[PDB]
RNA sequence: AGAACCUUACCUGGUCUUGACAUCCACGGAAGUUUUCAGAGAUGAGAAUGUGCCUUCGGGAACCGUGAGACAGGUGCUGCAU
RNA sequence: GGCCGGGAACUCAAAGGAGACUGCCAGUGAUAAACUGGAGGAAGGUGGGGAUGACGUCAAGUCAUCAUGGCCCUUACGACCAGGGCUACACACGUGCUACAAUGGCGCAUACAAAGAGAAGCGACCUCGCGAGAGCAAGCGGACCUCAUAAAGUGCGUCGUAGUCCGGAUUGGAGUCUGCAACUCGACUCCAUGAAGUCGGAAUCGCUAGUAAUCGUGGAUCAGAAUGCCACGGUGAAUACGU
């Protein structure tokens, strides 16, 4: 219940509590669980600790929360000190994938100023 | 993007003039309108000006801009707020 | 010996063949049950013979094609309504006041130009 | 602007088409645009000979054209020299063997094209709109004609302000499909510029 | 409408009790044409309704719906100048209407589970006299008797 | 409609067909998991840039083969709508008539 | 064996050019199967009818490609000939298999 | 009823001018095909063929390129001239 | 296995016909028109839907489809090319799509359509790839072959009311395909991310039946590129007292 050094939550079953981890989607998850060779519908509490670091060093053959922050933030950062075209995008917080900029773009954009 | 099995693209007439400028000196922004040419290794060290639309931009390559095609360091538009 | 009638609803077309028998009813090679997991289905096709005579009666060989559940459904209605007028055609009144016999004829609306579908009207704005 | 087109309306129920052959989707833009180019020809040549219609048919790699005239004598020449000089400058264009035919419109008069082409003449000789529309109107009546309705746009007279002129006599019957209905327009270039004439002709129902 | 008398609907029996107003309850609870999924759930309503009841679910249905039904309503109208509410008799169809149509709503509401376990929970509610459709009735027949000095 | 334009259109036809084959059996070997995938798949990339732009196939617009309209094109006649509802209401194209069902 | 479909824009046309096949058949000799009808094909176009704007307001126009299945059987080889060399009609296509 | 290029009509820059698109003259001549260099391309320079049912050897249709002018061209304005 | 022989019954196809006309019955009505019911009939009274838009109105729209009077430019307002732009983004509005979930999400299994399109086109089957796709490659100018598994539905599990196994924006990485070319500025796939959003103020829109609602399908345009448009079928309501 404590892999990856977060805290996955019992009382779910395995491929959702999984996910919870920065890294590791539903795909991801289920490929875990298939390597590790635990049911997907069983929950972390009804695991025995081999079961759950088997499950740990399972998840280590993925990049995961600091990893996968820290490798993201690098090539944002990458983009930004390059200067590109999607650089300059995530400078100035608008669309970096050719979106509508006139009137969508909320997301990417915050809340409407005035 | 450009699919793998077609390999990179670069313009012929950019290729040359990178070739002769990394056989022959880095010293003149080799004036380019190719935007859509991606930036080879042997192009790092040069001073390349591409053309955003009315200007040549000059575009230093770096080994970090190796991915990229030309055209993502001349940004076409101008803005500076409302 | 062989009574047909066809049958058709919403796109659906069906075959009823009716002989005297024990009750089978199959259509598409499957039991009524196993083709028509609706219960409302299976009430709308039983419907003419509950109207009459189903107890063993008769045994129904049907084949539906086109439409959906209750469009195939429908069909089935009209033909075995319409085999059944082959077959004691004195139970036509009976049949008529339950209906049974009209063909259903009310199809899908032509989607229709500036419209969405038929009828809906795209949002209306005053300025 | 708001009224179908008679002859596209009647297409199928009573009206005849102008051209009459089979294409599929591969060669049916290349007939249509040499259709287009063989009646562009065909009216600009004859343009002095009152023609009514150009109907086409592609019998088997074959153009087979069908000139509608009121002066069938011009349109053939002497000797056939004219007939065989379309022939030959139709067949250059249609790359295919052509063959010209001619139906003499008996009552030119009852044709709308031949009335609306009289009108724009007359309007382009600078003879009065409404002389004209009232010659035509009473010639078609007269030579027998359920109604005819005749409408000239565009500045009548070299006006400043462009208006509608119609005359109408006897029945005209749009709405009725059964209707034989010839419609047919045509414009004058004048030096105010186009003025739009077109005729109804109706000739009864069925 | 303004110009025809609307001729009225034919609507087929419940399969599973022959009740058109079952049928019509059914019709009521359905969304975008979900007609199997609206009998299903009213279905399953009955079954647990019937269940907590002892009697039938026809029988329970009904006592829910009499004790849910209106008699009489308010109508925003006006024999000339202002607008008040003009208590008018309910005619028998317009009740059922209502009735199983605020029994709906209600049980739209007051999430529990699911739509059959809200649906029988609803109607054991609108049986024992305390549901939110008893009190949707309750405060229709205030409002009339509050307007009764206009008819 | 820009009779430079018609000619335009004109031009990029003569030049796409005529470097047809040629543009065709390059992008063949570009397309070829063989040709060694470093020396003949990588010259042709640079020859088929080399061939006239205006020869690529995806630069004609379909215009209306009378007005040269580049909007409203419809394949089956080769005429914008508006030329094709002109000829269809005057009977020129055959068979096709008002549809209502 | 020899099957010959036709395909017109009229109906009219296409029957009378099936009749006209089927009994230019049954004089050079017997065994033709009869016409099948085959179903039409009806393509529709919706065109602006507006020079510009006003996009609901639109014609929409269809053409009707009747076919028609003749299916010769067994020729006598004194009507393949007279199937042959007639390209009657004049908007009547006419394609003639085995 | 579908702006990456094209479309495209707009902008910057590089260019051309009886012209990208027609007809009319005279001059030299086949049309085409391959190819080199420079150029962002437009384009500007350079290299073998090729000799058609009209050759009555005169000339000729086709397709060029070049000169000059009529002209061509305009998605330029006016839908309040049509 | 309609797979074959075979049958021409049935569905279907598409040509030609019949059929609906207040024709019949009763009542009302001025002895009229007509109205109200009823019979029969598949259908009932303009059966359903479409096309069809009077004289005119708005000097409405369109000189940028085209044509056209006039005016204007004609070494330029004409013409060619490359790159950029039409995709800009403090904002405002219109029309949509997807959601906020349990009448649901997810997983497994399995039914029922219609209407179309297809030749530098549609492209099975088989092989490879998680996939988009790729390779090879029949068939098909087509009731034959392909697009092309309809989906909602149904059955069985799970989730258990959480911003969640809802939502899928955004962003990083890895790709595929089209095309000379995917940076500006394509679509799609995979992995990861899991935003706003708890049903929406004053207001306002559509719809009277197979309509609304919801579900999928196709086509034009088109190299590629729709949540748009045009079309198709599935399920399938509520309500109309009345003015
Ligand atoms: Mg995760
Ligand atoms: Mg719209
Ligand atoms: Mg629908
Ligand atoms: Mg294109
Ligand atoms: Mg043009
Ligand atoms: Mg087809
Ligand atoms: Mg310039
Ligand atoms: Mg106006
Ligand atoms: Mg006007
Ligand atoms: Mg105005
Ligand atoms: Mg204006
Ligand atoms: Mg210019
Ligand atoms: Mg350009
Ligand atoms: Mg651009
Ligand atoms: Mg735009
Ligand atoms: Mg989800
Ligand atoms: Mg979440
Ligand atoms: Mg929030
Ligand atoms: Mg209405
Ligand atoms: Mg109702």
């Amino acid at each position: 219940a404590r892999i990856a050094g977060i805290n996955i939550p019992d009382h779910k079953h395995a491929v959702i509590a999984l996910t919870s981890i920065y890294g590791v989607g539903k795909t991801r998850s289920k490929a875990i669980l298939a390597a590790a060779g635990i049911a997907e519908d069983v929950k972390i509490s009804e695991l025995s600790e081999g079961q759950i670091d088997t499950l740990r060093d399972e998840v280590a053959k993925f990049v995961v929360e600091g990893d996968l922050r820290r490798e993201i933030s690098m090539s944002i950062k990458r983009l930004m000190d390059l200067g590109c075209y999607r650089g300059l995008r995530h400078r100035r917080g608008l669309p970096v994938r050719g979106q509508r900029t006139k009137t969508n773009a909320r997301t990417r954009k915050g809340p409407r100023k005035p | 993007p450009r699919s793998l099995k077609k390999g990179p693209f670069i313009d012929l007439h950019l290729l040359k003039k990178v070739e002769k400028a990394v056989e022959s000196g880095d010293k003149k922004p080799l004036r380019t309108w190719s935007r859509r040419s991606t930036i080879f290794p042997n192009m790092i060290g040069l001073t390349i000006a591409v053309h955003n639309g009315r200007q040549h931009v000059p575009v230093f390559v770096t080994d970090e801009m190796v991915g990229h095609k030309l055209g993502e360091f001349a940004p076409t538009r101008t803005y500076r707020g409302h | 010996n062989q009574y047909y009638g066809t049958g058709r609803r919403k796109s659906s077309a069906a075959r009823v063949f009716i002989k005297p028998g024990n009750g089978k009813i199959v259509i598409n090679q499957r039991s009524l049950e196993q083709y028509f997991g609706r219960e409302t289905a299976r009430m709308v096709v039983r419907q003419p013979l509950e109207l009459v005579d189903m107890v063993e009666k008769l045994d129904l060989y049907i084949t539906v094609k086109g439409g959906g559940i209750s469009g195939q459904a429908g069909a089935i209605r009209h033909g075995i309504t319409r085999a059944l007028m082959e077959y004691d055609e004195s139970l036509r009144s009976e049949l008529r006041k339950a209906g049974f016999v009209t063909r259903d004829a009310r199809q899908v609306e032509r989607k229709k130009v500036g419209l969405r579908k038929a009828r809906r009207r795209p949002q209306f704005s005053k300025r | 602007g708001q009224k179908v087109h008679p002859n596209g309306i009647r297409l199928g129920i009573v009206k005849p088409w102008n051209s009459t052959w089979f294409a599929n989707t591969k060669e049916f833009a290349d007939n249509l645009d040499s259709d287009f180019k063989v009646r562009q020809y065909l009216t600009k040549e004859l343009a002095k000979a009152s023609v009514s219609r150009i109907v086409i048919e592609r019998p088997a790699k074959s153009i087979r054209v069908t000139i509608h005239t009121a002066r069938p004598g011009i349109v053939i020449g002497k000797k056939g020299e004219d007939v065989e000089k379309l022939r030959k400058v139709v067949a250059d264009i249609a790359g295919v063997p052509a063959q010209i035919n001619i139906a003499e419109v008996r009552k030119p008069e009852l044709d709308a094209k031949l009335v609306a082409d009289s009108i724009t003449s007359q309007l382009e000789r600078r003879v009065m709109f409404r002389r004209a529309m009232k010659r035509a109107v009473q010639n078609a009546m007269r030579l027998g004609a359920k109604g005819i309705k005749v409408e000239v746009s565009g500045r009548l007279g070299g006006a400043e302000i462009a208006r509608t002129e119609w005359y109408r006599e006897g029945r005209v019957p749009l709405h009725t499909l059964r209707a034989d209905i010839d419609y047919n327009t045509s414009e004058a270039h004048t030096t105010y510029g186009v003025i739009g004439v077109k005729v109804w002709i109706f000739k009864g129902e069925i | 409408p303004r110009r025809r008398v609307i001729g009225q609907r034919k609507i087929l029996p419940d399969p599973k009790f022959g009740s058109e107003l079952l049928a019509k309850f059914v019709n009521i609870l359905m969304v975008d044409g979900k007609k199997s999924t609206a009998e299903s759930i009213v279905y399953s309503a009955l079954e647990t309704l019937a269940q907590r009841s002892g009697k039938s679910e026809l029988e329970a249905f009904e006592v829910a719906l009499e004790n849910v039904r209106p008699t009489v309503e308010v109508k925003s109208r006006r024999v000339g100048g202002s607008t008040y509410q003009v208590p008018v008799e309910v005619r028998p169809v317009r009740r059922n209407a209502l009735a199983m149509r605020w029994i709906v709503e209600a049980a739209r509401k007051r999430g529990d589970k699911s739509m059959a376990l809200r649906l029988a929970n609803e109607l054991s509610d609108a049986a024992e006299n305390k549901g939110t459709a008893v009190k949707k009735r309750e405060d229709v027949h205030r409002m009339a008797e509050a307007n009764k000095a206009f008819a | 409609a820009k009779q430079s334009m018609k000619a335009r259109e004109v031009k990029r036809v003569a030049l796409a067909d005529k470097y047809f084959a040629k543009r065709a059996e390059l992008k063949a070997i570009i397309s070829d998991v063989n040709a060694a995938s470093d020396e003949d798949r990588w010259n042709a990339v640079l020859k088929l840039q080399t061939l006239p732009r205006d020869s690529s196939p995806s630069r004609q617009r379909n215009r209306c083969r009378q007005t040269g309209r580049p909007h409203g094109f419809l394949r089956k006649f080769g005429l914008s709508r508006i030329k094709v509802r002109e000829a269809a209401m005057r009977g020129e194209i055959p068979g096709l008539k008002k549809a209502s069902w | 064996r020899i099957r010959i479909r036709l395909k017109a824009f009229d109906h009219r046309l296409i029957d009378q050019a099936t009749a006209e096949i089927v009994e230019t058949a049954k004089r050079t000799g017997a065994q033709v199967r009869g016409p099948i009808p085959l179903p039409t094909r009806k393509e529709r176009f919706t065109v602006l009818i507006s020079p510009h704007v006003n996009k609901d307001a639109r014609d929409q126009y269809e053409i009707r490609t009747h076919l028609r299945l003749v299916d010769i059987v067994e020729p006598t080889e004194k009507t393949v000939d007279a199937l042959m060399r007639l390209d009657l009609a004049a908007g009547v296509d006419v394609q003639i298999s085995l």
